[PDB]
């Protein structure tokens, strides 16, 4: 298990960690966040009480290295910082945890949400997705824009997420054009899945960190980048058998953690319905089409 | 963006455009089977692009041979049409190939999107009017040539005749739309009006009568009243 401690809490914020969240009062004795989980990637942000304008938050993986917050009053946020003297964080961490003055991050034993929810996400992936190598954790908020987004402008804090773009060369064989625009396994098979992301995993974690950050962060790029990548899948008519049951059950845990009152901006009615009961793959996705219709029937 | 009554005059202007209709490309004859089912057979078809500001047309003859073999032939029909489209573009000169494609319905908009990839400076838009050239094929030369066709077979024609030496392309385009039209709501009336006059003949090289401007007053009004009834005799007014 692992520690986030914080220096304070000197502004009123509701903190999120993964997909749970509270609140903390304007300088309430409040020192971080223990009991995390090793194995798996994981989210702190931050929603300050004053503007719900800008959530914002870090990716970060404990075993690669020793993370805290402290509130920077001139930028005027919650910044994510690395102690490189293991003494000194050991030594900091233990008498806040003797103090008792840190939440518990509070995983139910038989709950396994966040890790099917980061089942293929890899810090090293967000990292070149998220460019800014001095630190070895990832900050993204509600506004940045995505590399294809701006195409249609700082490119530094940009999400380089792969571009995919069904009206394109690379998506459309000459010759081939009928074919390829209406069942675009090529595009998945051989472009993306061969040629871009060498393997389904690595494809299937860029899908999560997407849905990730349309979800905490209402990051408008992020949801696009999300729906483009599942209609991919369901608009091929040749994929493999062990993408379409695993991609079930990733979009099952990602329709079944989205907040009920979020449906309406983070899900696409038109890709829903094409994939759930127009695409080549309208009869593969049965634990998701199971949850959308008992769960959001006025979508459909 | 798309093309409405209040974009009018740009099609009269001197960047070089293109109608394209695919109304006539896949046309059967509905028919039964001596089981007593229901089957088509395809007969000729046409593209129908067209460049409102010259009236060169570009007739491109879909033999029957094209759909042998073919599922789902509605839909091929759109991806052929803008295949056969793009083809004519890249067999333009640089300085004759079109700034902008209008297409006649909003379908033919992604697949001459995805041929034209290569061309990422023609713009391809839709158009909200109601434009009558699916009845081209009342036009008894543009038929002939399509149904006595044996092979796929690109023919031109100038859609004006000489009329340019006389009108605007404005005033030659509302022409033709209004004789369109006509044509479209009652076929048997209008070739009538047309025609009745045997002194009034069509030249070997046109495919309308050689009117007299007088002639054409009396003629196009003669175009607008059956309009007008028809669409009487149609909603009872
Ligand atoms: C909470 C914490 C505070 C800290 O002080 C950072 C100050 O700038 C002193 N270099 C160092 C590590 C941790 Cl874990």
């Amino acid at each position: 298990m692992n520690t986030v401690p914080f220096t304070s809490a000197p502004i009123e914020v509701t903190i999120g960690i993964d997909q749970y969240s509270f609140n903390v009062k304007e300088n309430q004795p409040f020192h971080g966040i223990k009991d995390i989980p090793i194995g798996h990637v994981h989210v702190i942000h931050f929603q300050h009480a004053d503007n719900s304008s800008m959530r914002y938050g870090y990716w970060f993986d404990c075993r690669m290295g020793n993370f805290y917050i402290q509130y920077d009053p001139k930028d005027g946020l919650y910044k994510m910082m690395e102690e490189r003297d293991g003494a000194k964080f050991e030594n900091i961490v233990h008498n806040f945890k003797e103090r008792q003055m840190m939440v518990s991050y509070p995983k139910i034993d038989e709950d396994d949400t966040w890790y099917n929810l980061t089942e293929f996400v890899q810090m090293d992936k967000i990292r070149k997705i998220v460019r800014k190598d001095e630190n070895q954790f990832s900050y993204v908020d509600s506004s940045m824009t995505t590399v294809q987004e701006n195409e249609l402008s700082d490119p530094a804090h940009s999400l380089n997420y792969t571009v995919i773009n069904f009206k394109s060369r690379e998506a459309i064989r000459p010759g081939h054009e009928m074919e390829d625009f209406l069942d675009k396994s090529y595009y998945l098979n051989t472009v993306m899945l061969q040629g871009i992301f060498k393997n389904s995993s690595n494809y299937f974690g860029e899908l999560q960190f997407a849905f990730l950050n349309a979800m905490f962060f209402g990051n408008y790029g992020s949801s696009l980048q999300w729906h483009a990548m599942i209609e991919l899948i369901c608009s091929s008519a040749t994929v493999p058998k062990h993408m379409l049951d695993k991609l079930d059950e990733i979009l099952y845990y990602q329709i079944k953690t989205l907040p009920e009152q979020y449906s309406d901006i983070l899900l696409n009615e038109r890709v829903w319905n094409i994939c759930l009961y127009s695409s080549f793959q309208k009869n593969s996705l049965h634990n998701t089409e199971k949850i959308m219709e008992n769960k959001y029937p006025e979508l459909l | 963006g798309a093309m409405n009554s209040s974009n009018y005059a740009e099609l009269f202007n001197n960047d070089i455009k293109l109608f394209v209709d695919d109304t006539n490309v896949y046309r059967v004859t509905v028919h039964k089977t001596f089981e007593g089912n229901v089957a088509t057979k395809a007969i000729n078809g046409c593209i129908f692009t067209l460049n409102p500001k010259t009236g060169h047309l570009f007739l491109k003859i879909i033999h029957t041979s094209v759909w042998a073999g073919q599922k789902r032939l509605s839909q091929l029909a759109k991806w052929k049409t803008a295949e056969e489209v793009s083809a004519l573009v890249r067999s333009l000169p640089k300085e004759e190939q079109p700034k902008q494609i209008i297409v006649t319905r909003k379908a033919m908009l992604d697949p001459l999107e995805v041929h034209m990839l290569d061309f990422p400076n023609i713009a391809i838009r839709p158009t909200e009017l109601r434009l009558p050239f699916s009845a081209a094929m009342s036009i008894d030369k543009l038929s002939d040539v399509v149904m006595k066709a044996t092979e796929p077979q690109m023919v031109l024609f100038n859609i004006y005749d000489d009329w340019l030496d006389r009108i605007s392309s404005y005033t030659a385009f509302s022409r033709l739309t209004l004789l369109l039209r006509a044509l479209k709501t009652n076929e048997e009336s209008a070739k009538m009006i047309l025609l009745s006059d045997p002194t009034i003949t069509i030249k070997s090289y046109h495919l309308w009568p050689s009117f007299t401007d007088e002639q054409w007053i009396t003629i196009e009004s003669q175009m607008r009243d059956l309009i007008l009834t028809e669409y009487g005799r149609k909603y009872n007014v």
